[PDB]
Order: C-alpha cells, then sequence, then structure tokens
C-alpha cells in the first residue's frame, strides 16, 4: 500500500508504524528484504542516540 | 541499492558471528603441556607380527 501510494503519487512524506517493541527489529527487515527505496528510521535505545 | 547491501551486511555479520561461536566452541583448554624439557619414561604395550 505503501509502495503505491509513493508510486501513483508523488507524496511520500514521514508515515509512522505504531508497533510492539519485539517486532520493532522485523518490520525494519520485512521491507529491507522486500521493497527497498524507502528510507527506515527505527526510534529506540537510550536518550543519547 | 544501500538498503539490499545493507541485507547483505547483515547477512554477512550473522555468519561471522556462526563461525565466530565455532571457534569459540571448538577452542577449548586442551593446552595443559604436562610434558616440559625433563626426562620423560614412555610405557607401550602392543602384539606385532608381521
Amino acid at each position: 500500500l505503501l509502495a503505491y501510494l509513493a508510486c501513483e503519487k508523488e507524496n511520500w512524506g514521514p508515515h509512522l508504524i505504531v508497533v510492539p517493541t519485539s517486532v520493532l527489529l522485523n518490520w525494519e527487515m520485512e521491507f529491507k528484504r522486500f521493497a527497498p527505496g524507502f528510507k527506515v528510521l527505527t526510534y529506540y535505545g537510550s536518550p543519547q542516540q | 541499492k544501500l538498503n539490499i547491501l545493507s541485507l547483505d551486511k547483515f547477512k554477512e555479520q550473522e555468519v561471522w558471528k556462526k563461525e565466530n561461536r565455532l571457534a569459540l566452541q571448538k577452542r577449548q583448554k586442551q593446552k595443559f603441556q604436562p610434558n616440559e624439557t625433563i626426562l620423560q619414561f614412555l610405557s607401550t604395550a602392543w602384539l606385532m607380527t608381521p
């Protein structure tokens, strides 16, 4: 769905994926193996980083 | 291309982890060296008949 929105429409602005903690890595890998044309951010890991 | 490369580096670092843990498991502690450079006696028992 997001890939279709990014291809058919010129809008691929910052979207949010709210997920449980356990799948936090899996999602960023889910379209790493799959469509990699997006820039993914992972938010976790102490205040510093 | 960069993200596919990143997945490939994940694969290579996981196989690196696998070989690292294999080496750690196989390293062991079979290095007692209870010989030194001293006078040592050896005894063997065998039955040869050629």
